[PDB]
DNA sequence: ATGATATTTT
DNA sequence: AAAATATCAT
């Protein structure tokens, strides 16, 4: 019966004892491989997002340095501005479940300065209770209710514990946004839960892929960064129809005049085109004729999506190069195992690693394509 | 040193410049510089590599001062000897040295390792009945060896008295003694039968301390040294039940014996019928087959006058053969008359506990021939982040002397000048303020003095108790059950009995009006009788350290002087020259000049 | 070598 | 309550 202490000693420093380049391009066309497949898929531009957020006690879980209801709320002021940087025609409502009821805390607008002002209140106010799925997801059903037919509803809920505690059956509340044609996306944080799954999968017309539980601090932001994008339509789902909306000009006017939007002076503004009612900001929706005033630039900023630029494939090394310089950025290819080279399919013209990175998620045009004549 | 230019700047460096070797190329990633003439290591904590460095090099060095960030050992022929002891031999040591080290290892380094780590294992002492042979398996090397007049297989038995002079010249020659008990293989000596609760567990490092004493799976002599509160306790309680044999155990003060007695029932399964304390306030002795038998070292070392009724217990210690012997606060140890503890009593395993291994003298070195080699050491630091000894912000109070009694203190002799300025009235200022500050906070506070006039002065007029050589046993146990369990009795004064060996979680600052002359140890037990403070994992607690000094005097030069450990350890003073708050306190005693000349004729009075 | 302080005994 | 021996520092 002789204890550790007479066995032996651990000797540690009997355990220390005394390529890359292509494992980074290796390690790259893997992922790249992911990036390979890409198509137009139909995306609905428009769309009316309720952002649900779990505050109750599970929330003062020290898994996420400080504690989850900190880094929540953090990385929402950040999607709450990718989100309307993206997409400016949308729309976006705040809830909150704590001490089992949903509060809501910001109207269903198209402001984000509104959403985040809502947003950094939530900070001080500590979570508590528990959460109720079907309370925030009833409230959630509500509001995307004035919602036009043309908007695409979506439902961003961001669970934390792991247990529902509701009044009624939740069942039914699947079974109605199944009806009401509303697509609810749920970021878990600690482990899988069979009625998110279902609520998820039911309303996603089957895809199990809308559910997903992060597994690290760093996994959280790119999942919220997913979201930012719009989500693809099933082809039974029809929605197609006009809008009527309007461009207004900018009217620069030396003395303040009141906004029909807030019944403030404000030097500036936008006169509708339609009822000649001045509105301090775009993009809304005019306070008189309720007919949505947009700029040129705010549908620009979403044709990308409709046409994505097809990813490059890797030149293989054996085969000859076009030119021993980026064609873009002008940037020597290093000599180096494997050529860093990648040309852009339609126009056939090696880029840099820098170039492929920036022609793909900043700059939305391959630079070669447009110098092509046709 | 061969076709190396001297630099310009090389006259700088007392000939201690290196630059002839040249860096290493992967020097990016060893974490150990090599100092050829003075033998130093400098280790860069901060670098792969540092943990079982930092391990293997207290296995092969003594250090001497570890900060934050760059440690710096230094190797001797005594640590040496503790390294090959536990299991090692040069070709390991060169081996993981060379390939440690940023530069290579200089041949005058390897000389000194090597010549040391080959006399391991070649003369060997046993103790049968009450007989010392030191005996060897080989019979040619004895034969060496007892050619000498200074001693006076092969097996003869040495005189009991003059054990210890051996130990030394075996030292001296070239074969050093080896103190090794196989206590797995001898069962004549009656066993113990004795295990840990099942509650109880043994912490990281205690278990890693132990684990050296028993790499070989034989128990073997030596000194363990842990910062206090570390759990020094439990390590000697687990080495006594893992040998199984009778365990007698000497410790510095009987209030002490106590907590020992308390400390071993709590955590093991001996029952009252194999402990007995010989100890002043009774002489019960054990009378089962085998037991634990705890002692102090006056009593043992005693030699002219003990009365009979201790000579028959003591007649008893010496009578049976003792399995293990725990050394409780060695550093005692190598005074003039207690060194006879361990000749006197014949034990095959014998341990030594303490957290200050330092002393004045240069008798501190003799420990490695009267009880064994280093076997182990802890960093201060290093616990303190993990939670096991409560941080202390150590500080240094500037207290200026006014001129009324500074002008008495040049002209008094050096004997008198200790009394002017241990009570000088700005410095009785600033200990009821800090008194009176951390009391606010809900704080334990114990104020060490080592002048007993200077204690009971300051004690009186701040209504507080104080304990010292007068107050009896009874009297003492009191005072320290109560400042532990009462909420008003925040605040008890001390002197040099309560400086070492003694627990008391409850207390948390701590201040030094007085103190004895500059002595590195006093300062390190004083500061630990703080670090084991039960609410010491609360987030974002830090214990107190005061030392009051007053400036322009000889205590100034002391206090430097005696914090010279803590320094080394880690541990950083901080000066306090202005105390805010203290002018608007309602109440400062001897605020008025008369007072003030008053308390100077009551002082002066005193010689 | 001396002075403090502490401890043990009678 | 007084003796006597150790210890720790000059
Ligand atoms: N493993 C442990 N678990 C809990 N407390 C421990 C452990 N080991 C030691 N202690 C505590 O450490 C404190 C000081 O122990 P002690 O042996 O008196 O320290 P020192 O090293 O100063 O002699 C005691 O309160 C004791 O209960
Ligand atoms: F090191 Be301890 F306080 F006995
Ligand atoms: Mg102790
Ligand atoms: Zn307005
Ligand atoms: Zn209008
Ligand atoms: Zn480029
Ligand atoms: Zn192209």
């Amino acid at each position: 019966g002789g204890y550790a202490w007479e066995d032996e000693i651990k000797r540690s420093w009997d355990l220390v004892k005394v390529a890359s380049l292509v494992a980074s391009i290796v390690e790259a066309r893997k992922k790249r491989t992911a990036k390979k497949n890409i198509t137009p898929y139909q995306r609905g531009i428009i769309r009316s997002l309720i952002l649900t957020l779990d505050c109750s006690e599970a929330m003062l879980e020290k898994d996420l340095r400080p504690n989850r209801h900190a880094m929540i709320i953090q990385y929402a002021i950040d999607f709450v501005h990718e989100f309307f940087d993206q997409n400016p025609i949308s729309q976006m409502g705040i809830i909150i479940m704590r001490n089992g009821l949903a509060q809501l805390v910001s109207q269903v607008s198209g402001n984000p300065q509104d959403h985040i002002d809502a947003l950094k209140s939530i900070r001080k106010q500590e979570p508590k209770g528990n959460p109720s799925l079907q309370n925030a997801l009833e409230m959630a059903r509500g509001l995307l209710l004035p919602v036009p037919a043309h908007c695409t509803r979506e439902v961003l809920i961001v669970f934390g514990s792991l247990s529902t505690t509701d009044p009624g059956d939740i069942h039914q509340t699947i079974d109605s946004l199944v009806s009401e044609k509303i697509r609810v996306k749920v970021l878990g944080l600690s482990a899988q839960v069979a009625i998110c799954k279902e609520l998820c999968k039911a309303t996603n017309y089957g895809d199990e892929s809308f559910y997903k539980i992060l597994l690290d601090e760093t996994h959280l932001k790119e999942l919220f960064n997913e979201a930012v994008t719009p989500l693809p339509v099933n082809k039974i789902n029809k929605g197609f129809t006009l809008v009527k909306m309007g461009f207004p000009t900018r009217i620069f006017e030396d003395t303040p005049t009141f906004c029909s939007c807030h019944s403030k002076l404000v030097y500036g503004g936008y006169f509708c085109p339609n009822c000649h009612s001045k509105v301090c900001s775009l993009p809304t929706v005019c306070p008189c004729c309720d007919l949505m005033l947009i700029l040129s630039t705010h549908l620009a900023r979403s044709y990308h999506h409709l046409m994505p630029l097809k990813t490059f494939a890797e030149v293989p090394t054996t085969e000859k190069f076009r030119s021993e310089d980026c064609f873009s950025c002008q940037s020597r290819f290093p000599i180096l195992l494997t050529s860093s080279r990648y040309r852009c399919e339609d126009c056939k013209q090696e880029f840099c690693v820098d170039c492929d990175v920036f022609i793909h998620e900043i700059l939305h045009n391959c630079p070669g394509c447009e110098s092509k004549p046709v | 040193p061969a076709d190396f230019v001297p630099d310009s700047v090389s006259g700088m460096f007392r000939s201690h410049d290196f630059s002839y070797l040249r860096l290493r190329p992967d020097h990016a990633s060893r974490p150990l510089w090599i100092s050829p003439s003075d033998g130093r290591i400098i280790l860069e904590s901060f670098s792969p590599l540092a943990e079982q460095a930092q391990d293997f090099l207290v296995t092969i060095a003594e250090p001497i001062s570890r900060p934050s960030h760059i440690h710096e050992y230094k190797i001797t022929a005594y640590s040496l000897y503790a390294a090959v002891s536990v299991g090692l031999e040069t070709d390991d040591i060169i081996s993981v040295l060379d390939r440690l080290s940023k530069v290579p290892v200089a041949e005058s380094i390897i000389n000194f390792i090597k010549g040391a780590t080959i006399s391991y294992g070649k003369v060997k002492l046993v103790i049968k009945h009450n007989r010392y042979f030191v005996e060897t398996t080989q019979a040619d090397i004895l034969q060496m060896l007892l050619n000498d007049s200074v001693i006076g297989v092969h097996s003869f038995e040495i005189a009991n008295e003059s054990v210890e002079v051996v130990k030394k010249r075996c030292q001296e020659i070239d074969y050093p003694v080896l103190e090794e008990y196989d206590f797995r293989n001898d069962h004549r000596n009656p066993d113990l039968d004795i295990d840990l609760k099942p509650s109880t567990q043994i912490r990281p490092y205690q278990e890693k301390s132990l684990s050296k004493m028993f790499g070989n799976g034989r128990a073997r002599s030596g000194i363990i040294v842990l910062p206090c509160g570390a759990g020094k306790t439990l390590v000697g309680i687990t080495a006594a039940c893992t040998i199984k044999k009778s365990v007698i155990v000497l410790c510095t003060s009987s209030v002490s014996v106590m907590q020992w007695r308390q400390q071993f029932l709590q955590w093991c399964t001996l029952q009252p019928e194999n402990c007995a304390v010989f100890t002043s306030d009774n002489k019960e002795m054990f009378q089962t087959e085998s037991g634990l038998v705890v002692s102090t070292y006056s009593m043992v070392a005693n030699t002219r006058n003990r009365s009979h009724d201790s000579q028959k217990v003591m007649d008893f210690l010496t009578g049976r053969e003792w399995g293990f012997i725990i050394l409780d606060e060695v550093h005692v140890v190598p005074a003039a008359m207690f060194r006879r503890v361990v000749s006197t009593i014949a034990a095959h395993a014998k341990l030594g506990l303490t957290a200050t291994l330092v002393r004045e003298d240069d008798k501190i070195g003799d420990l490695n021939f009267l009880i064994g080699p280093k076997l182990y050491e802890a960093n201060w630091m290093e616990l303190s982040q993990k939670g096991h000894i409560a941080n202390v912000q150590c500080a240094e109070v500037w207290c200026p002397m006014t001129a009324e009694f500074y002008q008495e203190y040049l002209r008094e002799t050096a004997r008198k000048r200790m009394l002017l300025y241990i009570m000088n009235p700005t410095k009785f200022q600033a200990c009821q303020f800090l008194i009176q500050y951390h009391e606010r906070r809900g704080d334990k506070i114990i104020v060490f003095s080592d002048n007993v006039y200077a204690l009971q002065e300051y004690a009186l007029k701040m209504g507080k108790p104080f304990i010292y050589g007068s107050t009896p046993q009874q009297e003492r146990m009191n005072i320290l059950q109560n400042f532990q369990y009462n909420d008003q009795i925040n605040t008890i004064f001390l002197s040099k009995v309560g400086d070492t060996s003694i627990d008391l979680p409850e207390a948390t600052c701590l201040i030094q009006i007085s103190s004895h002359y500059g002595s590195r140890r006093q300062e390190a037990q004083r500061l630990g009788r703080i670090l084991r403070a039960k609410r010491r994992n609360d987030e974002g607690f830090n214990a107190f350290f005061y030392s009051l000094v007053s400036k322009d005097t000889q205590e100034m030069y002391y206090s430097t002087k005696r914090q010279a450990f803590l320094v080394d350890q880690g541990y950083a003073f901080k000066v306090i020259t202005h105390l805010h708050g203290m002018e608007n306190i309602p109440n400062l005693a001897y605020a008025s000049p008369r007072e003030r000349r008053e308390l100077l004729q009551e002082v002066l009075l005193k010689n």
